[PDB]
């Protein structure tokens, strides 16, 4: 046979990104993957290139920081990229999730694919919050604080599990150096997991944007889907290079800017734009330890999809009433951000407690509801009697 | 089949494609450097330093 | 994961209604118009998904002209999807050609496995 | 190596597809074809079918959050004008 | 919050260095810096801005090594240990007016002056921001507002009540170059001058954002080139289908 | 309940609605003034008019003579 | 998944060993086998015998380089001496 099919080493290279067989209706939305692994490709490098220059005190870091921006030749474009492609890396793993909660993908045979996934978004948020808070701006130092007495409110533990992660009595410089070994370390497992999530991909192949099966008329990746991959790895280095080049720091919150003290408050602090939505989950709810359940609970809950889905045919592709509660729960995350990034203000507490309650009822009452009447409608549609 | 000779062995086909990337880089990176300070006359530092001679 | 028996349930009582079949099947068949997959050239029965066990037993019963229709309205579908056109009017499935001819295999195998599974978990009668 | 379970997808010879038969493919060349001859009355006609059948679903929950966020957000600062402080007053109490 | 505690909006200042190909006016940068060390730099540092920065960009080499050499630093100690000061060179920041912030608190009522060496980047609005902050201070308060002693008013700052003076008053300054330096001239120059010290590679970054956008887009367009043309074998591909003979 | 000196008051910094910093001898109640949202505070640390919920936390501190340990 | 080529180890069932036959195997548990029943006369003589066949290999290249190593080291430590400071003058140039 073919030297890329008897190697060991290319054999994988083979069964994964040249022969592989692929559904050959899939659109540019089965594109998110590759275009993840590029920004995660790109969020190593940089990181690494941008930690040769990184001095991880607490007394040092800001400064180390702009010592980048500043004297290192290069390195506002590594600092740029670097935060800026956390950012797209977060929208293409949205838009990701999305793909997955739209067409189907969360379902058998493919709940394995799904679970993999979930626990690489929850480490990818973890790395994102440990990287914001190495920064040791006001926003970093104010934010650590917030979410570690959210971990205080374990009830008859938490005050000592706070004071195991602080590393002392507040967020100081035993924080700071271990958010950033931390911080070093986890997207290592984040590359772990990706590997094993291509493993449980591939012993099923991609779904179709049809939710049919794909296995008659496939099409390799070689050349066909290498190179639709090559067109949206353009576009994205392209608003990659917009949004670094020309507007670097409209993602970003000012405040970031200011050095860490301990002293002074924000006048209203938030986290970087992608948390607000777990941040106003957590915000509606009136109690700290209820608070902290429900914002992880919030990320479980699409551990419970598959088993509410109760469609029986894949993907809201064919189904009318399916799709418009789709929009309906993109657009009331969206709401959900904006909620988050206000104040405790009327109205908005009541409306992030409505936009969490239609968040909740979107994956545990709508969709079996709305799934078992048009499974039902299908069927009296078409057989008489 | 007078440009397929051009095209036809893969040596001499990347062997123009990176004698046009040197050509493309040199030329590419004067052309934008004179145009972004012909856009921005008068206020980059040597017209400064050319309008204070003192 | 309906468990077609149920549905086929819920149906027959709609449909065996008069009321309810008068309410609800314009809004029904409205409701297949308007979800489009006449358009690409399918079946309802061509819809369902096939990555269960017992389904996959449905799709051995049947018989094999229809298997070949089937395989060829998916590879029509999947040609047409990947045009980002529809077919011509011409070749849209009618609504007298959407026949449900999957359905009495599905629920043969269904009533087959609930079989299976009571007379796996009986009592004795004592 | 070890055998592994039963899978939905094999590979190119046994796929795992239902068997087919009298169904013939044709397709042509790229080098004889010209690329992109269709982007010319397709990329307007095809795209408004493409959003005529597909906008809908979109525009109802953007208007519908969209008419809520900024009937919310004109309530916040009302309430925090110098015309709506009872107001303020009564309900943050 | 009210619009008093979150402070009246900055408004769109047509700046010299907005767009995507203007750079910064640099002797704007060299008047701001004037501004800067006649008026700022009795109260305020810029720590983060060395010497070497401002060769070649807002002066030239000996006019920084002669304003260097206008202060002093701390040297290495002599052959006894006792320590000794050294006149200032290209490689040293430029040094603030207070030794230490209890200092700065004690001179400035105990309102601590921040450092500007990244004030227009860590503030919302940013230019606009500090621009209007400067030419803001009203005349006399509005009426109903009771200031603390010590503190002045401005809209624009978040909550109506500042702690810093009115300090750009008409012609306080003199320009090298014989501009009529008002109070809204020399706030423009030293938000231009402002913006340089938190931006030092404004210039080159969009030059290389030209040059990156422009290679891209080639890119981007020649990739969909090649994506429609190794599609086109599968595009147009057909099938049509006789169904067999049920004998078999 | 708050001091064991009435003497001393030694009192925590950390405010109980945001964490502002009161300025000393300042305010209408002669003990300390919130400049964030206007709380109002005695002379012994407790909330009378603002936002905040609570009174000002205590910290642990125990007599050694001419000294105060603070832990 | 893909074919992949000729290995030299299989799995249990087709490992790939020469078909053999007539060839029996009779092993006992080990809940009715005396375990370390074999470790007193066994640690001293089959030690021996594995220490008798194996030792000379082993012991003669140590003793060639250590005579060599000591040889080394003692004219190292002589000529950095006061009796051979004229040889290392010598030896040295
Ligand atoms: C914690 C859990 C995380 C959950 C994340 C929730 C979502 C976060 C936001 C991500 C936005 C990504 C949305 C992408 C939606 C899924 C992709 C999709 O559904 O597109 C296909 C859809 C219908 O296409 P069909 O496949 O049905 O074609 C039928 C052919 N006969 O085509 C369409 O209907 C139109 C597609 C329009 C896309 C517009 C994107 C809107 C983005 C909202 C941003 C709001 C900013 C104001
Ligand atoms: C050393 C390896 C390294 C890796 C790997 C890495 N980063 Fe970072 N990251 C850093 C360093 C160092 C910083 C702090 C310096 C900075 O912010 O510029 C940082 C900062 C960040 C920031 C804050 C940026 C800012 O300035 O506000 C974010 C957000 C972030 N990382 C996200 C990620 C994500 C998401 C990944 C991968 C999934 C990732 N990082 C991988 C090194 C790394
Ligand atoms: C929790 C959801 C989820 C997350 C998060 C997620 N994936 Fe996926 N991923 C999927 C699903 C579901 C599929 C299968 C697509 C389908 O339904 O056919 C998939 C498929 C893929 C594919 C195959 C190409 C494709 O588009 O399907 C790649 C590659 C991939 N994921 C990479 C990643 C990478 C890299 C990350 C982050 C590092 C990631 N995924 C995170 C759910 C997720
Ligand atoms: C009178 C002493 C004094 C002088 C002179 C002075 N400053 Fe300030 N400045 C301050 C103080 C004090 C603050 C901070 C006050 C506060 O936080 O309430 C301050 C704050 C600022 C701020 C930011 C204020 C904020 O709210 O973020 C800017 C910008 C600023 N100064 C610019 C300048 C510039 C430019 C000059 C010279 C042109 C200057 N200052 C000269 C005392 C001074
Ligand atoms: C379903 O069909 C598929 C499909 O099957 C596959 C496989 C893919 C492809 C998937 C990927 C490409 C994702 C793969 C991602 C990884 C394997 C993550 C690995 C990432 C890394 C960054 C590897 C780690 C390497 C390093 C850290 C080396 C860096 C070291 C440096 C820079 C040292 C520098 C120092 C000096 C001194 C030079 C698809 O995109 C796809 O859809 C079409
Ligand atoms: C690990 C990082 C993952 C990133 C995901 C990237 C997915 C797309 C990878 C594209 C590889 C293209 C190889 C195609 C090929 O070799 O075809 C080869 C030859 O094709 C070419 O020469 C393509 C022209 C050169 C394109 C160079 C693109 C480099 C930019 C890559 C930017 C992303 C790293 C085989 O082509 P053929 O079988 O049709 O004859
Ligand atoms: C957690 C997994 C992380 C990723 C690991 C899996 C993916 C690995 C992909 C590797 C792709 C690149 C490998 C191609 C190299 C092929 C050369 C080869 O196999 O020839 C090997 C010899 O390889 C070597 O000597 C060193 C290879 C080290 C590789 C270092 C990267 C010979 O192989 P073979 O026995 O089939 O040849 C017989 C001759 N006719
Ligand atoms: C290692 C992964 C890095 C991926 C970066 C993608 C993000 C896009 C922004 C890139 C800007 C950084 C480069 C730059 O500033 O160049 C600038 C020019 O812009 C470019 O050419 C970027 C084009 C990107 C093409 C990507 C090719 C793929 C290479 C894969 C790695 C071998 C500066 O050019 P200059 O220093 O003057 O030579
Ligand atoms: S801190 Fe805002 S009211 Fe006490």
């Amino acid at each position: 046979m073919a030297f890329r099919k008897s190697n060991v080493y290319l054999s994988l290279v083979n069964s994964y990104i040249i022969d592989s067989p692929q559904p050959s209706s899939i659109n540019y939305w089965w594109n998110m993957g590759s275009l993840l692994g590029l920004c995660l490709v790109i969020q190593i490098v940089t990181g690494i290139f941008m930690a040769m220059h990184y001095s991880s005190n607490i007394e040092l870091a800001f400064s180390s920081v702009e010592h980048i921006m500043r004297d290192v030749h290069n390195g506002y474009i590594l600092r740029y990229l670097h935060a800026n492609g956390a950012s797209f890396f977060f929208m293409v793993m949205f838009m990701h999730m999305a793909k997955g909660l739209y067409y189907g993908s969360y379902r058998s045979p493919r709940v394995t694919l799904w679970n993999v996934g979930v626990i690489i978004f929850i480490l990818t948020i973890a790395t994102a919050f440990l990287g914001y808070c190495c920064v040791y701006g006001q926003m970093s130092h104010w934010g650590a604080t917030v979410i570690t007495n959210l971990f205080s409110a374990i009830p008859f533990v938490g005050n000592d599990i706070v004071s195991w992660l602080w590393g002392g009595f507040s967020v100081s410089n035993p924080t700071i150096q271990r958010f950033f070994a931390l911080h070093y370390l986890v997207p290592f497992i984040i590359a772990a997991m990706v590997i094993m999530h291509l493993m449980a991909l591939h012993i099923h192949g991609s779904s179709n944007p049809l939710g049919i099966t794909g296995n008659l008329d496939r099409i390799p990746m070689h050349s066909y889907f290498i190179f639709k991959d090559l067109v949206t790895v353009f576009l994205f280095m392209l608003i990659l290079a917009l949004f670094v080049f020309y507007s670097p720091n409209t993602l970003g919150h000012p405040d970031n800017y200011i050095p860490g003290n301990p002293l002074v408050t924000p006048a209203s602090i938030v986290p970087e734009w992608y948390l607000l939505p777990f941040y106003a989950i957590l915000r509606s709810i009136p109690d700290k330890l209820l608070g902290v359940i429900t914002m992880f609970a919030a990320i479980l809950v699409l551990l419970v999809l598959p088993f509410t889905d109760r469609s029986v045919v894949r993907g809201n592709t064919f189904k009318v009433l399916s799709k418009f509660f789709f929009f309906i729960f993109v657009f009331n995350f969206v709401l959900l951000g904006q909620i988050g990034a206000c104040h405790v203000e009327v109205p908005y507490v009541l409306m992030g407690q409505i936009a969490t309650f239609i968040y909740f009822a979107y994956f545990l009452i709508i969709v079996p509801v709305i799934s078992t009447i048009e499974n039902v409608l299908f069927y009296i549609g078409r057989v008489n009697k | 089949s007078l440009y397929k000779t051009f095209f036809k062995r893969n040596a001499v086909f990347v062997g123009t494609i990176f004698a046009g990337a040197f050509v493309f880089q040199t030329v590419f990176d004067t052309a934008i450097t004179s145009w972004y300070e012909n856009h921005n006359k008068g206020k980059l530092w040597k017209d400064v330093k050319a309008r204070i001679a003192a | 994961p309906q468990s077609f028996t149920s549905i086929a349930r819920i149906g027959d009582y709609i449909l065996k209604s008069p009321v309810l079949s008068k309410l609800c099947v314009p809004v029904a068949n409205q409701f297949i118009n308007l979800a489009g997959y006449k358009k690409l050239g399918l079946k309802f029965d061509d819809l369902i998904a096939e990555e269960n066990p017992i389904m996959q037993t449905a799709l051995r019963r049947l018989p094999e002209d229809e298997s070949y229709a089937r395989a060829y309205r998916i590879i029509r579908a999947h040609q047409t999807e990947l045009t980002h056109h529809l077919l011509p009017r011409n070749e849209w499935i009618k609504a007298q050609e959407d026949v449900p001819y999957l359905l009495p295999y599905i629920l043969e195998a269904e009533a087959a496995a609930k079989e299976k599974d009571e007379l796996d978990n009986i009592e004795v009668s004592k | 190596g070890p055998p592994s379970g039963k899978t939905y997808m094999g590979w190119w010879g046994h796929m795992g597809g239902p068997k087919q038969k009298g169904i013939t493919s044709y397709a042509v060349s790229p080098y004889a074809q010209k690329p992109l001859q269709g982007i010319f009355h397709n990329a307007v006609f095809n795209s408004f079918r493409r959003f005529k059948s597909q906008f809908l679903y979109v525009l109802i929950p953007a208007g519908i959050y969209w008419y809520w966020w900024k009937n919310g957000n004109e309530y916040n600062e009302f309430l925090y004008s110098k015309a709506g402080r009872e107001e303020l007053e009564r309900v943050n109490v | 919050m009210t619009a008093a505690e979150h402070g009246l909006h900055a408004p769109a200042y047509a700046w010299s260095h907005n767009g995507p190909f203007e750079t910064f006016d640099h002797a704007s940068i060299r008047r701001g810096y004037q501004v800067y060390r006649e008026v700022c730099a009795a109260c305020h540092s810029l720590d983060r801005v060395a010497w070497r920065t401002l060769v070649g960009v807002s002066h030239t080499n000996e006019e920084v090594r002669n304003m260097a050499e206008e202060f002093e630093y701390d040297d290495e100690p002599d052959e006894q240990g006792n320590p000794k000061k050294r006149p200032g060179k290209l490689s040293d920041y430029i040094p603030g007016p207070y030794p230490n912030e209890q200092a700065a608190r004690a001179a400035n009522q105990g309102a601590l002056p921040p450092d500007l060496s990244l004030i227009v980047k860590a503030r919302h609005g940013g230019c606009d921001y500090i621009f209007s902050l400067l030419t803001g201070y009203p005349d006399e308060p509005p009426a109903g507002v009771a200031l603390p002693p010590g503190s002045n008013y401005n809209p624009y700052f978040p909550g109506g009540s500042i702690a810093m003076a009115r300090v750009l008053f008409d012609d306080m300054v003199e320009y090298e170059d014989g501009t009529p330096a008002t109070t809204s001239q020399m706030a423009k120059d030293v938000t231009t001058f402002l913006n340089w010290c938190a931006e030092p590679e404004h210039d080159e970054r969009k030059r290389l954002g030209l040059k990156t956008v422009i290679i891209l887009s080639s890119l981007y367009l020649l990739s969909i080139w090649v994506k429609k043309f190794k599609w086109a074998g599968i595009k147009t591909r057909k099938f049509v289908f006789n169904p067999p003979k049920p004998r078999k | 309940d708050r001091v064991k000196d009435p003497q001393w008051l030694i009192m925590l910094g950390i405010c109980t609605h945001l964490g502002c910093v009161p300025i000393g001898e300042a305010g209408d109640f002669g003990g300390w003034f919130c400049p964030c949202h206007g709380s109002h505070y005695d002379i012994s640390g407790r909330i009378r008019k603002g936002p905040a919920p609570l009174n000002l936390e205590i910290p642990a501190y125990e007599f050694d003579g001419d000294k105060v340990i603070v832990g």
